[PDB]
């Protein structure tokens, strides 16, 4: 409820929320996997602030 | 061709393959569940190793919308006698060994895909 | 065109960059010759070059020719930008 | 109208499981029974015991994002609009099965664990 | 080339192009697939017992390509599979002239030299083992 992905939601009502998003990184993990997104990169100055 | 999954119609906890060791016909029945059902087709596992041509498939329509990506007016559609097809690689992990450009048409609605 | 072919031993992608590369560096190369011959014996570049003092052939030719091919880590500058090295270009860019 | 305080709600369901379809009889309600207090998930029934219970959790926004006025057909003269009060999906559930609570905490796939079993050994224990 | 060719650890991983696991419960009649021709070296021994092989077939495709530089003959693969596995296993290939890549494997009963409890695996979840095992650890 309050450590696993804060952003999402805290309430007790967002357990949809959490579910969606945990399963939308399986997904880019599945896509990496595959090949068809590319990795991301750490040196990119968008992903970082 | 394996159907991915093909769900219980009953518990929904994703079918699996299973011998009937009495009639010897191939079914699919359930673990958590006791359903069973038959099966249409007898491919449980396909996985092929290499590749197919599948970069005419996975490339979205909406891709002739970037202002990022070249534009021809030569190797006009072959749906349609438009001009101005949008032009990329494959942009894959999986680099094909090659610099095959698909091209996409610009034209609203059309939304074919066609290597060269 | 998918009319080239891999030379022995190498991808698509790495003749590619060979055949390209060779093409580049022999264009630095030959204009780097063209513009040292076009030098005067009172040129002070040539004199500091042909006695030993300082400066190589390399470099009369970067003031007087092609800069050269800029390399990062042996390679050509990367698609750090999303399929492009910088918003100017536009993607699969792969040219001089 | 507005005076009245009836206030309406959300039953939806997944295009997963088939939808009442009208072979639901008579049995479609229960919302206390998660005590383990005043809101708390829907435990719902199916024309008794023998049937395909479910449970529906509340929506995280219905109200602050954007009001869902409910206008009905209303086959009098008139029509009214309902705000909803709240929305909440439901989901089947009740396991209609056997639930393996404890398992005896077994390894996790390490083992052969040869499947279509773990559940066909089970149910024979226990008659 | 061909006499240092006998390096470089070619695995079936890369000589292969397709896989597949079939259930055919009588091989006279592949129906699952569409080479019934080569069953009719089905007609005097699948190394024995015809009626004591498992009906799970392990349908392996190889790249002719890849194959014909190294010139890996199927003839070996088909060597290296029964060396390897030995008689538990088994193998029918194709010859190179079909210009359509097959090469099937099928589990002999291993209660075929003797015939209900937990299983050493289902013969399903078995064929996925040698499907990794053989795709990856074997050395051809
Ligand atoms: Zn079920
Ligand atoms: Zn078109």
């Amino acid at each position: 409820q309050k450590e696993m992905l804060p952003h999402v939601g805290v309430s007790d009502f967002c357990e949809t929320k959490k579910a969606y998003f945990l399963g939308y990184m399986v997904h880019r993990l599945l896509l990496a996997a595959l090949g068809r997104r590319e990795l991301d990169d750490r040196d990119h100055y968008g992903n970082k602030r | 061709g394996f159907v991915g999954i093909r769900f219980c119609q009953e518990c929904n906890n994703m079918l699996y393959p299973k011998e009937d060791k009495e009639n010897r016909i191939l079914l699919y029945a359930c673990r958590n569940c006791d359903y069973q059902q038959e099966a249409d087709n007898s491919c449980i596992y396909v996985n092929k190793i290499t590749h197919e041509v599948d970069e005419l498939t996975q490339i979205i329509a909406d891709v002739s919308q970037d202002p990022t990506l070249p534009r021809t007016e030569d190797h006009p559609c072959q749906k349609c006698g438009h001009k101005e097809a949008v032009f990329f690689q494959s942009h894959s992990a999986r680099a094909e060994d090659a610099m095959r450009l698909y091209y996409v048409c610009t034209a609203p609605h059309c939304g074919h895909r066609w290597t060269e | 065109n998918n009319e080239l072919e891999p030379t022995p031993g190498n991808t698509l992608r790495q003749t590619f960059e060979n055949q390209v590369n060779r093409i580049l560096n022999d264009a630095r190369d030959k204009t780097g010759s063209s513009a040292q011959k076009s030098l005067s014996e009172y040129n002070n570049f040539k004199s500091m070059v042909v006695s030993g003092a300082k400066g190589s052939k390399i470099n009369i030719s970067q003031v007087i020719a092609v800069v050269g091919q800029q390399n990062v880590e042996g390679k050509r500058i990367p698609f750090g930008f999303k399929h492009r090295t910088l918003p100017h270009f536009i993607k699969d860019d792969y040219g001089p | 109208p507005k005076n009245t305080t009836k206030k309406y709600n959300i039953m939806a369901f997944n295009a997963a499981d088939k939808v009442n379809f009208a072979t639901w009889n008579q049995a479609r309600l229960e919302r206390d029974l998660s005590n383990k207090p005043e809101d708390q998930p829907w435990l719902l029934r199916v024309n008794g015991k023998s049937g395909r219970k479910f449970k529906g959790i509340k929506k995280g926004g219905v109200t602050e994002n954007t009001s869902y006025y409910i206008f009905t057909q209303c086959p009098d003269g008139a029509f009214e609009a309902f705000p909803v009060h709240n929305w909440y999906n439901f989901t089947p559930l009740a396991r209609h099965r056997t639930l393996t609570a404890e398992e005896a905490e077994e390894e996790w796939e390490r083992r052969n664990k040869v499947l279509n079993h773990f559940s066909i050994m089970q149910q024979r224990r226990l008659k | 080339k061909d006499i240092l060719c006998r390096l470089e650890h070619t695995t079936l991983r890369k000589v292969t192009a397709n896989t597949a696991i079939y259930y055919d419960p009588n091989p006279q009649s592949t129906v699952v697939a569409e080479d019934q021709e080569w069953v009719n070296v089905y007609y005097e021994m699948p190394d024995f017992d015809v009626a004591r092989i498992s009906p799970w077939l392990l349908r392996v495709e190889l790249d002719r390509k890849h194959m014909t530089d190294r010139k890996l003959t199927m003839e070996q693969i088909a060597e290296k599979i029964n060396a390897g596995f030995g008689d538990d296993l088994n193998c029918i290939f194709n010859d190179d002239n079909a210009e359509k890549l097959v090469l099937r494997i099928r589990i002999m009963n291993s209660d075929e030299n003797k015939m209900e409890v937990v299983d050493k695996m289902d013969d399903d979840v078995f064929l996925r083992c040698i499907e990794s095992n053989m795709l990856t650890d074997m050395t051809l």
